[PDB]
RNA sequence: ACCGAUAGUGAACCAGUACCGUGAGGGAAAGGUGAAAAGCACCCCGGAAGGGGAGUGAAAUAGAACCUGAAACCGUGUGCU
RNA sequence: UGAGUAGCGAAAGACGGGUGAGAAUCCCGUCCACCGAUUGACUAAGGUUUCCAGAGGAAGGCUCGUCCGCUCUGGGUUAGU
């Protein structure tokens, strides 16, 4: 379903896009194996590997009150056939 | 040692009478037309005589 | 000795040589003028054994000196024993005595410390 | 010199922890103390 | 007529100032720009900028020429202080005054 | 015929908070421009902070470190000694 | 007030070229000096973004600072073994 969020436009995942790699923003708590699945059903191509990770909340400030940032759970998809996840 | 006394405003002040510092002893500069140090190079121009 | 700089006698001996090659490879650095009274009997001492020319001479100027190379010409490089035998003691030959010359800045920031020009006459 | 406070993380929640003062009746005194008080930090 | 300039909240200690503005008082202000370049203190380029902005103010504007100018007054007052701290021997602190001060010099054409 | 910001609840304000302790637990300081932001276009000294004019406003020694602004303490100039 | 007084926490730096409003203290180069059963290379506990790049100089750095474990913006951690 919609276990994808947003993508990843950085300096490192474009230079990832060049060979058939796609990042995304995925929900905190799905494994790879859905992940895998929902990029298929919707693009409509063929995933060879998914690797996924996690990242910490931050400590940001504005003004003087402190907070933290969400964390988040990052998806790199490698596809075999099909590109163009974007604009 | 402490004090034994609070020190006065009048006391301390005759106590800096010779507190000070001088004058730089300058001098001008027939080339710059501009102040220098005796002895030293002028540093608008650069430039020492003699 | 005549003025111990605030070091010890091996940095001393150490201090002065570094400074006294590195004059002869530019010919006027900007020093501290207490350190550039005591360069110059270092330095003019130095001339005074590249005027005699002989292989005695040369090898009592290698325990000073430094083994620096210079590259500053565009032709073929040069060390700075050469050039004290070679360039500088060439032009030399008639004045004697008084190599040297020092000309005061003024303080620096931050230290206070009067600063000095010391060049080849 | 060697300090009375040498950190370790699994001793804080053993020792501390919230199942550790739930699992009898007089840390769960404690609890009902503090949040009377109004604490943000119930345990540690 | 007199003209004047303002330095606010400077980090330096009030009474390391007032050293160097014994020296300038009263005296002309071609004559005050040489003692301030040529002294040695590190107040010395802060109270530069002051005396160079006031003569400015009496040529846009006022009408006044700097030729016959004087430096008229030339005083330090205190600003706040801020207030720390220096660890010292036992466990025990001990604090600090990182003091501040006022400058103000006036320069007059005379009359 | 209660208090009026050292008072009144610990807390008039992002307070059981900053912080302190292994833990149980202990615990503050901090209110006020103007009727209306109309919160200083533009020129000058400077790298900037800061300032001198010009404008707003009844008022800017009301310019956000902002109502009134005492004493200690620190400075400049002067009549008599 | 003591008072511009004590102190500034074990030690070798010198010169040339840059940047800059401002250089004993930042960058580049050369020479010289110190450790080397360790001042070198990994890593458990513990800390929790201190890591990288582009900018900045109010406060912190026992001096200065154009620089940083400090401030702003954007990034970085991928396992069937």
């Amino acid at each position: 379903r919609d276990i994808l969020k947003r993508p990843v436009i950085t300096e490192k995942s474009s230079e990832a896009m060049a060979e058939d790699k796609y990042t995304f923003d995925v929900d905190t708590r799905v494994n790879k194996t859905q992940v895998k699945m929902a990029v298929e059903e919707i693009f409509n191509v063929k995933v060879a590997s998914v690797n996924i990770m996690n990242y910490k909340p931050k400590k940001k400030r504005m003004g003087r009150y402190q907070g933290y940032t969400n964390k988040r759970r990052k998806a790199i998809v490698t596809l075999k056939e099909g590109s163009d996840d974007l604009f | 040692a402490v004090p034994k006394r609070r020190t006065s405003k009048t006391r301390k002040n005759k106590r800096r009478t010779h507190f000070k510092i001088s004058v730089p002893g300058m001098t001008e500069c027939p080339n710059c037309g501009e102040y220098k140090l005796s002895h030293r190079v002028c540093k608008n121009c650069g430039s020492y005589n003699g | 000795g005549y003025r111990k700089l605030g070091r010890t006698s091996d940095q001393r001996k150490a201090m002065l040589r570094d400074l006294a090659t590195s004059l002869i490879i530019s010919e006027r650095i900007e020093t501290t003028e207490a350190r550039a009274k005591e360069v110059r009997s270092v330095v003019e001492k130095l001339i005074t054994l590249g005027k005699k020319g002989d292989l005695a001479s040369r090898r009592n100027a290698a325990k000073t000196l430094r083994n620096v190379e210079i590259l500053n010409e565009d032709e073929t490089t040069q060390t700075a024993l050469q050039k004290l035998f070679g360039e500088i003691a060439e032009r030399y030959t008639e004045r004697q005595g008084g190599y040297t010359r020092i000309l005061k800045q003024g303080p620096r920031r931050g230290d206070g410390a009067e600063s000095v020009i010391i060049e080849l006459v | 010199v060697k300090r009375t406070y040498q950190p370790n993380k699994r001793k804080h929640s053993k020792v501390h922890g919230f199942r550790k003062r739930m699992s009898t009746k007089n840390g769960r005194k404690v609890l009902a103390r503090r949040r009377r008080k109004g604490r943000k930090v119930l345990s540690a | 007529m007199e003209a004047k300039a303002v330095a606010r909240t400077i980090r330096i200690a009030p009474r390391k100032v007032r050293l160097v503005l014994d020296l300038i008082r009263g005296k002309n202000a071609a004559e005050a720009i040489a003692i301030l370049k040529l002294t040695n203190k590190a107040s010395s380029p802060v109270i530069e900028k002051v005396l160079m902005s006031a003569l400015a103010n009496a040529e846009h504007n006022y009408d006044m020429n700097t030729d016959e100018l004087v430096v008229k007054e030339a005083y330090a007052n205190e600003g706040p202080t801020l207030k720390r701290f220096r660890p010292r021997a036992q466990g025990r602190a001990s604090a600090i005054n990182k003091r501040t001060s006022h400058i103000t010099i006036v320069v007059s054409d005379g009359k």
